[PDB]
RNA sequence: AAGCGUGCGUAGGCGGCUUAUUAAGUCGGAUGUGAAAUCCCCGAGCUUAACUUGGGAAUUGCAUUCGAUACUGGUGAGCUAG
RNA sequence: CAUCUGGCCUAAUACUGACGCUGAGGUACGAAAGCAUGGGGAGCAAACAGGAUUAGAUACCCUGGUAGUCCAUGCCGUAAACGAUGUCUACUAGCCGUUGGGGCCGGCUUUAGUGGCGCAGCUAACGCGAUAAGUAGACCGCCUGGGGAGUACGGUCGCAAGACUAAAACUCAAAUGAAUUGACGG
């Protein structure tokens, strides 16, 4: 289960004598082989946020079926303002996608895809589109069993 | 005034499988049935059924739901009065790899988009269904 | 099914709080009032009273929900007759979810209660020791019927849908079983196990839990 | 940042249902055309490479002609949910 | 209160047979203030005058007071003219009020309005939620960082006051929305 942060900010919390100051860490966590998870941990310091985050993000995990290493088919997702696209590549590319995207793609086991994000870059809205992209994917199996064919009678 | 009469057919279908509707009935006409036969083929919808009263004559369809969802996930009006489609034969689009299916009405009649390519035509995109 | 027609278990609540999500078991409002369903109560309360002896037959206990007040004092009986835990006081936000939090407060008191009443506690002054019996009474208000568990339960059995609600969001989120006497004002919207019934009632709510219990008894 | 203060209306855009016909939009095939160079792909000469060069592919546009009629348009005949 | 007059709702029965929707230009109407001619003028009251308060007080407060507010006949064409939400159509859980009708046995149901809650969905959030900001279709209007500037010049309109149409050089790296924790409030 290879772990991944993605970012980690410091934030401020006006008191009556000065400012309280604290981090946050956002972090993903994944086998490689079709399932992911990610998580958010709020401490004090930085190496103990990161590990509330990556307690958190061992829960709230999914599974994903995909086409070897690439995708089903092509996936629009969005969370808030943020919009995420992403495309089936054939083998020979790498993962074409920018930061908080790629950590959510190599972590489930994606080895080639189109990624591409609009409206807000956003990395905690970016990533979480991205989860629920893949979750919501469908394959070939899926398909037919829903509508009462067989994997042939459809394509 | 209603002016696509298509689009609310896919409209009436789409609000129904969200309430979680057994059927929905409209009122008919020769497109449109034709359409939810396509629909019945493919194994969208479960019962298509026309009726006349007098004069008008409604139709009623019997939808399809699986794990508690809906079995027609998306369903799109692709050529609207305001701008109507006509691809080509190179150009049918194809929805979702494949694991959807598109409307297409040919000089053939109405069919899907792989049932189109291997006839070697294609007329007016009607909807996409996923 | 005629017992299910005996118990109390006809009438429902009043035409102006019926959850809508409701109407499927739903039969009609005599004196504005619904009724539930008895095809859908006594053949699904038989579909839902087979997994508890299928689950007993491994022997992994069931958690019994009740406070409404007035399925409190039944609760206490007919739970601990069966041999399994029991929660009667109130939900105490986050037992299913923080055990590993309750835990210590489980421990403490099993300890207050193990060693006040046969480790002969003496050499001390009476105002303090009625102030710890005291304090261990209110600790088992809300702890006595959960104490031998140490382990997080198989299934939940609830008798309102609508008061424990801290317990069916608990019971989703932490992935476990759970079956309830939802009536007509009560959405079955989580329950996996849904039996409809009128939950209000002393009679019908004490025949549904006499079947639980007879139905664990069969161990 | 962005619904005209509100109506009514001209050009325009869009328009219910059934049927017969037409074949303009739409779709298919065939024929001529789309200069060479350039871009791309095999491979040949430069010691290699730039570079030069053989053959292809592409130039999916245009026009002419023969067909198909589901949809949109035209025409005729019907209907009553607007 | 009389006279003249427009629309809406509601029930049957009959009739016509797509006669429709939206609408660039164009026209009609359009609060208050203001203008023109002729009247009227109780109360109120821009301007103005005096009395206070004040460091000062061209203000708030007090005593007065003319335009104006009213009528007749015309002009102006603008407002936070706001639901800050274009018009038209269809569809999608429920519960509680209220106005105008129809039906039925005080209550039920239906139809057109007008309010409060609220599931799903939607939304940056706040919120909206059959009177949508949900799901869709038809046509129109408008937006494209802050200032300069809704201004200059040209044109049209107006008795004028002005309205409408509508830039640029130059300058800056912000300006803005919603919510959060403090602090502060005559
Ligand atoms: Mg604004
Ligand atoms: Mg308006
Ligand atoms: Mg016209
Ligand atoms: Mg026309
Ligand atoms: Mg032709
Ligand atoms: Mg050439
Ligand atoms: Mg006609
Ligand atoms: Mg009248
Ligand atoms: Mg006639
Ligand atoms: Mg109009
Ligand atoms: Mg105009
Ligand atoms: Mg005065
Ligand atoms: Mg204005
Ligand atoms: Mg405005
Ligand atoms: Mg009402
Ligand atoms: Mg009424
Ligand atoms: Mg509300
Ligand atoms: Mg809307
Ligand atoms: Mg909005
Ligand atoms: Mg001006
Ligand atoms: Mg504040």
């Amino acid at each position: 289960l290879v772990e991944k942060l993605v970012a980690v900010d410091r934030v401020a919390k006006v008191v009556k004598g000065g400012r309280i100051f604290s981090f946050t860490a956002l972090t993903v966590v994944g086998d490689g082989n079709g399932r992911v998870g990610f998580g958010r941990g709020k401490a004090r310091e930085v190496p103990a946020a990161i590990s509330k985050a990556l307690e958190a993000a061992r829960r709230n995990m999914i599974t994903v079926d995909l086409a070897g290493t690439t995708l089903q088919h092509p996936v629009n997702a969005r969370h808030g303002a943020s919009r995420v696209y992403m495309q089936p590549a054939s083998e020979g590319t790498g993962v074409i996608a920018g930061g908080a995207m790629r950590a959510v793609l190599e972590a489930a086991g994606v080895h080639n895809v189109l990624a591409k994000c609009y409206g807000s870059t956003n990395a905690a809205n970016v990533v979480n589109a991205t989860f629920k992209g893949l979750r919501d994917m469908t394959s070939p199996e899926k398909v037919a069993a829903k509508r009462g064919k067989s994997v042939e009678e459809i394509q | 005034s209603m002016q696509d009469t298509v689009a609310d057919m896919l409209t009436r279908v789409r609000n129904a499988q969200m309430a979680k509707k057994q059927t929905v009935s409209m009122p008919s006409s020769k497109l449109k049935v034709a359409i939810a036969n396509v629909l019945q083929q493919e194994g969208y919808i479960s019962n298509v059924e026309v009726a006349q009263e007098e004069t008008k004559s409604t139709l009623t369809i019997t939808l399809k739901y699986f794990e508690g969802k809906p079995v027609i996930e998306m369903v799109k009006r692709v050529s609207r009065p305001g701008l109507r489609q006509y691809r080509g034969k190179d150009k049918l689009p194809s929805v979702k790899q494949g694991l959807g299916i598109a409307i297409v009405s040919t000089s053939k009649g109405i069919m899907t988009d792989r049932a189109a390519r291997a006839a070697g035509i294609g007329g007016e995109v009607i909807a996409f269904v996923s | 099914m005629r017992d299910l027609l005996q118990a109390g278990a006809h009438f429902g609540h009043q035409t102006r709080f019926w959850n809508p999500k409701m109407r499927q078991y739903i039969f009609g409002a005599r004196n504005k009032i619904h009724i539930i369903n008895l095809e859908h109560t006594v053949p699904a309360l038989n579909d839902a009273l087979n997994f508890a002896n299928q689950l007993a037959s491994k022997k992994n206990k069931v958690l019994f929900v009740g406070t409404k007040r007035a399925a409190s004092n039944i609760i206490r009986e007919q739970a601990q007759r069966a041999g399994q835990p029991y929660v009667d006081h109130r939900w105490l936000g986050g037992m299913l979810t923080n055990w590993k939090t309750l835990r210590q407060s489980i421990n403490r008191l099993k300890d207050l209660q193990t060693q006040s009443q046969d480790g002969t506690f003496a050499k001390l002054t009476k105002r303090e020791a009625l102030e710890r019996t005291r304090e261990m009474e209110k600790l088992e208000r809300s702890l006595g019927g959960v104490k031998n568990m140490g382990g997080l339960p198989d299934a939940l059995f609830v008798i309102d849908v609508d008061h424990e609600a801290i317990a069916i969001k608990e019971a989703k989120n932490l992935g476990i079983p759970v079956i309830g006497i939802v009536d007509t004002n009560s959405n079955p919207d989580n329950v996996d196990y849904v039996i409809p019934g009128n939950d209000d009632a002393i009679r019908a709510v004490t025949l549904y839990a006499s079947a639980m219990a007879d139905a664990i008894l069969a161990g």
